[PDB]
This record gives structure tokens, C-alpha cells and sequence, in this order.
RNA sequence: GUCUCGAGCCCUAGACAGCCGGGAGGUGAGCUUAGAAGCAGCUACCCUCUAAGAAAAGCGUAACAGCUUACCGGCCGAGGU
């Protein structure tokens, strides 16, 4: 029901296309509270029990795109 | 006696207080 | 070395020199087991295969004798069954069991019937497009089955285009 | 082919092989692209669930799918490499 991870990052970033080489070329940016909003939405999609580990799965797509956390 | 097997027996003994051979080893403890 | 094989309750086996007869409810199989310094005997309820020599060649045959006897045990109880399917593209192949031999007619359009003789107490039953080769002796059954597949051998033309023939579908 | 001798490593906390079972999710990674979802190319190759399970080793598909590899568990039981 809930849309994929790649699309949900592009909504609260302002950028559409990623990069040719990740982490080496920084594109978008997210905050600490902005990752806590994406962790609330995906409950049946993720197999994690706690809300702490649910955030780590979203970050597993972020730094491998060009999204820096500040 | 491999180090991972020793650390696994210690992980199973922890979940009894709170492979089938590694469970049996932990039950004897 | 010495390997002891326990005889099943359905089975009873006697020994005469180098020959071993194995009887059961599905039939009887007599095999000759002859090799240098390997003594095969029946110790009441067990079959013993032993030798004073432990060299690579002696060990090779001890293991072969073991599998031959275990196979005879399975043969006289449950039996041996090979399942085969007859495939044809253009020409309607007539597979039939005429007497103690299985005859194949009109293969690839041939006027002359191809035939092979059935080995021993092996029974070949046909049910339209399916054939089941069965019996107690794995040597006899395995060969009769193979012989049927080998009977439609084509060396002259391409096997990839001319795929007609009876092939082994099930192996026990 | 077979015989003999040495060295290293693995093994009843169950090795080697075989067979059964599992091979899960975020997500079909992103870029490229009409599309590419382990597997055309480029780059990265990250974390959850867990006893395991690669950003996929080899086939396979127009792309999927499908078949298995790694890896984990079971059966087995003695040497194995
Ligand atoms: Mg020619």
C-alpha cells in the first residue's frame, strides 16, 4: 500500500535524479527528525520490532545515493 | 574448540537463564 | 576387512560355493560373487563379506559386493521398476510385447520391426504411451530397460531433429 | 593403476560427500534507460529479521519468471582434505 523508499526521499529533498557515483558526489540532505517521519509510515514493509532499527533500514538507501545527514 | 562455538554456547546459556548439539551443550550447563 | 549385512525378515538367503541365491515374495535372484581372497558367507541371519587383504583393489570389490547384495534384498521385496515414455513426432510408433520380447513397429516409417529380447524374469507392462519395466534382478531389469531405449538408436541422422523413441523417465 | 613415506589444515562442540529443509525483508539498490527488477553497462556494495541468506557465484528470460551457488539448519556417523 505504502510507496517505495526511493520515492519517499525525493519528496522531502527537492531533488529528482540521484548521482553517477554515491557518497563521492553529494546530492540531497535530510535531518534527524526527517528520518523519524519515514520510520512511522513503514510498519508492515519492515521486519524490525523497534523504531530505532526501523530508521537504520531507511539510512541503508540514503548514504548510497548522495544524501548527507546533519 | 573454535571460538565462535564457545561464544554461541554463551549466547544460548544467556537466553535459557532469562545447531542441536550447541543447545544440548547449553542445557547441560 | 569385514562388512556384515543384516538380512530382512521378508528375505531368506542360501549360498552354494561362490553363488548366492536370495529369495523373497517378489522372486529369486542368484548371483556369482567371485574375486581373489574375498569370502562371502551366510552367518545365519547375516551375510558376511570378508578378506585378509585391505588394498585399493580388494576394497573396491568389497563395496561392489555390498551394493549387489543390498540390491538383491530390495529386489526380492519391493522390486525394481523403471518407467519409460514413448515419444513420436510424425510416425505413429507401435510398441508391443510379443512373447518374451518387446517389438517396436513403424519407427520413423520403417517397414521392418525392431525388436529386443527381455532378460530373465523381467516383466514389461504397457499402458498406451507409458511402459514399466519390472523385476527382482536389477541387472536384468536395468538392461531390458536400457535395451528398449538403445533399440531406437539413430547414428545416421541428427538426434536433435529426429527425437523419436522410448526414453527412460523414472530410475529407481 | 597400485604400493610406501612426509608435511599442513578440518573433525563426535559431528568433519568430507550425499539427501531433505531454509535460502527471508527494506527494495524491483541508484545511475543509465521505453525497460533492466543478483546476473547489458557504470558506481556503490549499505542494515533489519535471524539459525542462515550476496547491492548475488553460474545458467536461464525481450524484461520478469524459473534453476540452483554461496551461506544456515536436519538426517547420517568417522575419518576427511
Ligand atoms: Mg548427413
Amino acid at each position: 500500500g505504502v510507496p517505495p523508499t526511493a520515492e519517499l526521499i525525493k519528496d522531502e529533498a527537492g531533488f529528482e535524479t540521484g548521482s553517477g557515483e554515491p557518497q563521492e558526489d553529494f546530492v540531497a540532505d535530510l535531518s534527524v527528525d526527517q528520518v523519524k517521519q519515514i520510520a512511522e509510515q513503514k510498519h508492515p514493509d519492515l521486519l524490525s520490532y523497534d523504531l530505532t532499527n526501523a530508521a537504520k533500514e531507511v539510512v541503508g538507501t540514503c548514504t548510497s545515493l548522495g544524501v548527507t545527514i546533519e | 574448540i573454535p571460538e565462535w562455538k564457545q561464544e554461541e554456547v554463551d549466547a544460548i546459556v544467556e537466553m535459557i537463564e532469562s545447531r542441536n548439539t550447541l543447545l544440548e551443550r547449553a542445557l547441560d550447563d | 576387512p569385514r562388512v556384515e549385512l543384516e538380512i530382512p525378515e521378508d528375505v531368506d538367503a542360501e549360498q552354494d560355493h561362490l553363488d548366492i541365491t536370495v529369495e523373497g515374495d517378489n522372486g529369486s535372484v542368484t548371483r556369482r560373487l567371485w574375486y581373489p581372497d574375498i569370502d562371502v558367507s551366510v552367518d545365519g541371519d547375516t551375510v558376511v563379506i570378508e578378506s585378509d587383504e585391505d588394498n585399493a583393489k580388494t576394497m573396491s570389490t568389497i563395496g561392489t559386493f555390498q551394493s549387489h547384495i543390498e540390491n538383491m534384498f530390495h529386489g526380492v521385496t519391493e522390486g525394481w521398476e523403471y518407467g519409460m515414455e514413448v515419444f513420436y513426432s510424425h510416425f505413429p510408433m507401435q510398441v508391443n510385447v510379443e512373447g518374451d520380447e518387446v517389438v517396436i513397429e513403424n519407427f520413423l516409417g520403417e517397414k521392418a520391426p525392431r525388436r529386443t529380447t527381455i532378460h530373465g524374469d523381467t516383466d514389461v507392462e504397457i499402458d498406451g504411451e507409458e511402459l514399466t519395466v519390472s523385476g527382482p534382478d536389477i541387472e536384468a531389469v536395468g538392461q531390458t530397460a536400457a535395451d528398449i531405449e538403445q533399440l531406437t538408436r539413430i547414428n545416421d541422422k541428427d538426434v536433435r531433429v529426429f527425437q523419436d523413441g522410448v526414453y527412460i523417465t523414472r530410475k529407481p
